[PDB]
């Protein structure tokens, strides 16, 4: 079968977009069953930048962490890097190490939850799992994926038996009115694969708890860590043998699951939806990098990140450029903000809310439109993967090439919604492969000397920027200190890059562009729009803050 | 098929940390909860449906013959008719009010729904309010930023099998919020001996000295953190950082500066 597509011509609005963080409304115009125009409309304003004004810079991380609880930690980290830079302190090796390991744990937790609990329902028909022969599913699993007791006939029959009773109860709960109820042309997977994916979905629910406990060993609690301070981290207990042994044990359990279930479920899915390798690509990619060996400054971060930083324009993997922080700015022309705010570098950022009305094409989102020398930039796992691949990062080269070989597709096919999805799995696998080495390095270092926070002084006037590559991509916090207080604080967040509205030249954002050409098999149940939007792993609380 | 109590879960002005907190439950795990114990009939973070299909799931839940309990995550932005916070084209306040009117009970998960939360912090550009203030009805508050899954799932289970648990003056179940963090802190003996850390890089901090001087709000914060821990492994003070007092009303403006007692 070829890609299902209807003949529909007219508008489609999806509000709410579920299975993301935050409040998003997507409006598309469709012609002959293909999306021809798109709008990404963010539906909540909170205004953390306004609230931060005049406060103590030390307090920033605590407020900004609450920009988001799905990417918990990452804003605390960025705020801490931002202030560290404004007061010109270099954190100790142990803090770099601990902070980065906390980022690794967050990627593991976050990506795992995204694939199963946010994204999979667009690809897996849960009710179809009830048509499966469990013995046949077992044999199917046991023939393509790593041997495990969770995939045995008994395990699968027990899952199908739970699902059956739930379904026969008449209370479908979170599956109520699902797009796959009664069958859907856009859903390709055989029932045996649905049963397996479903068994794993339930397993992932328990495993994400363990991924969260590991993070909490260092971060203090999860959600919302409480171990970072200006100049480093407070968690001396995090440097000690026993905690670090348990962190390793837990992380090995999580990683077993990534390799036994996530990547295999991911490759199986990509195998069936090979056509999604030609839908939803964009052209420009940006990353600030993460997992740096030298975090003494933003320059050093950009230069020493083990997941490297860079900028790709027009799908040209032969020309990865350096990131120019002076080239970032944000537009608000199509956003619900006061006139005059276009083209602002974040150090000069302005946040002046001004709402008009629902679906006003002139002003249709609470997100700003971040641009890079006039261009929209996609950020996130796919951006990191292309930059790392372009530069020959050894781990990425090996895993990406592994994935291309299993799928029998060329690397250009990764410029797509399927690429975007597969990229997320690729970096998870890489993070997994590095945990033990990273844990050993901090354990050894900590034992020799447990300095974890450095001395510093609050300056009267100054400015600083904190860079990170969060799970959704390039994150930056930007502070102006004046009179020793916060004079300006601006967040420019990965989902702001990906899902913002049009910029001042009326140029679509990455999500809007990616939506063009989307085929719609059934306008009443437009799961194809969700596939693409969800692949960008949207976070509107992060986006708008 | 024995009937499972309907739960409707709304997201207003929030960061979703509360939803994330809840699925860290282990007694029981979230799948055993929603498969065996309740009927989670609307929950935007995880539900299969989207758009009108999702809005129809909500309405089907609200018109349930068996009735429903309402969980609310997030404060309510009320500026400009509430248009700064919308779902399916409707102000959040409007949908919460409509859902609240017929709910068997309302549980506010997190400090934002209970009291207003971070978006309410000064100067409150969205004119955010806690649920009880915006709607004028009593709520069962499970505050914390976010609260422990033990407290929320605990409350939810109680409300379905026992009734309303005993509440303090701020609407907080005394089963979980009846003691100060400070009284169950393992660093108390240090506080009593005046053994504080003056900085995070100091030897005192390395030795695990009390964090009072670095702004710990433990002595004014009602929560069970040191007794239950988070993630079965840790809590802020155990990781060497002071308590923010994130379970107290309006802590964003009553507990700051965070690194002071000032
Ligand atoms: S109480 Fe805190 S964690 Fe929960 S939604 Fe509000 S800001 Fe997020
Ligand atoms: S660290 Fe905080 S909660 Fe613990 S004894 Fe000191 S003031 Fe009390
Ligand atoms: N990852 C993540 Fe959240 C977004 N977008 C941030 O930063
Ligand atoms: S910050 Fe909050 S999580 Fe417990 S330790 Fe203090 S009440
Ligand atoms: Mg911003
Ligand atoms: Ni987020």
């Amino acid at each position: 079968k070829p890609t299902p597509q209807s003949t529909f011509t007219g508008p489609i609005v999806v509000d709410p977009i579920t299975r993301i963080e935050g409040h998003l409304r997507i409006m598309v115009e469709v012609e002959n069953g293909k999306v021809k125009d798109a709008w990404s409309s963010s539906q909540l304003f909170r205004g953390l930048e306004i609230i931060l004004k005049g406060r103590d810079p030390r307090d920033a991380q605590h407020f900004t962490q609450r920009a988001c609880g799905v990417c918990t930690y990452v804003h605390a980290l960025a705020s801490s890097r931002c202030v560290d830079d404004a007061v010109k302190v270099s954190i100790p090796a142990n803090a770099r190490m601990m902070r980065n390991l906390v980022m690794a744990s967050q990627y593991l937790h976050d990506h795992l939850v995204h694939f199963y609990h946010l994204h999979a329902l667009d690809w897996v028909d849960v009710t179809a799992a009830l048509k499966a022969d469990p013995n046949k599913a077992a044999k199917l699993a046991a023939s393509i994926a790593p041997a495990r007791p969770g995939n045995s006939a008994k395990a699968l029959k027990a899952v199908q038996d739970k699902l059956k009773a739930f379904v026969e109860s008449g209370q479908l709960g979170i599956f109520t009115n699902a797009y796959f109820l009664g069958g859907h042309k856009a859903y390709y997977l055989p029932p045996e694969v649905n049963l397996i994916a479903t068994a794993h979905y339930l397993e992932a629910l328990h495993m994400q708890v363990k991924a969260a406990s590991a993070m909490a060993i260092l971060g203090g609690k999860n959600p919302h860590t409480q171990f970072t301070v200006v100049g480093g981290c407070s968690n001396y207990q995090g440097l000690t043998k026993d905690p670090l042994a348990n962190y390793l044990a837990l992380s090995k359990e999580v990683c077993q699951f990534v390799n036994e279930c996530y990547i295999p479920d991911l490759l199986a899915v990509a195998g069936f939806y090979k056509d999604w390798g030609g839908i939803g690509g964009t052209s420009n990619y940006l990353a600030f990098g993460e997992f740096a060996t030298d975090d003494s400054s933003p320059s050093k971060h950009l230069a020493t990140s083990q997941f490297p930083s860079g900028v790709i324009t027009g799908r040209d993997l032969g020309k990865v450029d350096n990131v120019d922080l002076g080239a970032i700015y944000e537009d608000v022309k199509y956003s619900w903000y006061a006139p005059g705010g276009d083209g602002k570098h974040p150090y000069d950022g302005v946040t002046d809310p001004k709402y008009t009305k629902l679906d006003d094409k002139d002003h249709y989102s609470w997100m700003k439109a971040p641009r890079y020398k006039g261009k929209a930039m996609e950020v996130g796992p796919l951006a990191r993967t292309f930059i790392a691949y372009a530069k020959g990062q050894p781990d990425f080269k090996k895993v990406v090439d592994m994935v291309l070989g299993k799928l029998s597709v060329p690397a250009t096919a990764l410029h797509s919604t399927l690429g975007r999805t597969a990229a997320r799995g690729i970096e998870t696998a890489i993070v997994c492969a590095n945990m033990e080495k990273w844990i050993k390095e901090m354990a050894d270092s900590g034992a020799k000397d447990n300095t974890l926070c450095a001395k510093w002084e609050m300056p009267e006037e100054s400015k600083g920027v904190g860079l990170a590559d969060a799970p959704r991509g390039a994150l930056s916090h930007w502070i102006r200190i004046k009179g020793k207080k916060i004079d300006n604080f601006q967040l420019v967040v990965p989902s702001t890059w990906n899902l913002g509205p049009r910029g001042a030249q009326g140029d679509k954002s990455p999500v809007e562009e990616a939506l063009i050409g989307t085929p719609i098999a059934d306008p009443k149940r437009p799961v194809e729009i969700l596939r693409t939007v969800h692949a960008f792993d949207p976070c509107i609380a992060c986006g708008v803050h | 098929a024995k009937h499972r109590p309907s739960v409707v879960w709304l997201h207003n002005a929030e960061c979703t940390g509360c939803t994330e907190a809840a699925i860290r439950t282990i007694k029981p795990y979230i799948d055993a909860l929603i498969l065996d114990t309740i009927s989670l009939d609307y929950q935007e973070t995880i539900m299969a449906a989207a758009g009108e299909a999702a809005e129809a799931a909500l309405h089907q839940a609200l018109e349930g013959k068996d009735g429903y309990y309402l969980v609310v995550e997030g404060g309510l932005p009320t500026i400009d008719g509430g248009q700064w916070g919308m779902v399916a084209g409707h102000p959040m306040i409007e949908t919460t009010k409509k859902a609240a009117a017929k709910a068997k009970g309302i549980i506010c998960i997190g400090t934002c729904s209970a009291y207003g939360g971070v978006q309410k912090a000064k100067p409150n550009p969205s004119q955010a309010k806690g649920v009880s203030e915006a709607l004028g009805v009593k709520t069962i508050n499970i505050p914390g930023c976010p609260p422990n899954p033990i407290n929320f799932v605990g409350a939810v289970v109680h409300v379905l099998t026992k009734g309303i648990p005993d509440l303090d003056s701020n609407g907080r179940p005394k089963l979980f919020y009846g003691e100060l963090v400070h009284d169950n802190c393992p660093r108390l003996p240090h506080f009593e001996a005046s053994e504080f850390a003056p900085s995070f890089d100091s030897e005192e901090a390395k030795k695990g000295f009390c964090l009072y001087e670095l702004g710990c709000k433990g002595p004014v914060t009602y929560n069970n953190c040191p007794k239950v821990l988070f993630n079965q492994v840790n809590w802020p003070v155990q990781a060497g950082h002071p308590c923010l007092g994130c379970s107290e009303p309006d802590f964003w403006d009553t507990m700051t500066p965070f690194y002071e007692q000032g």
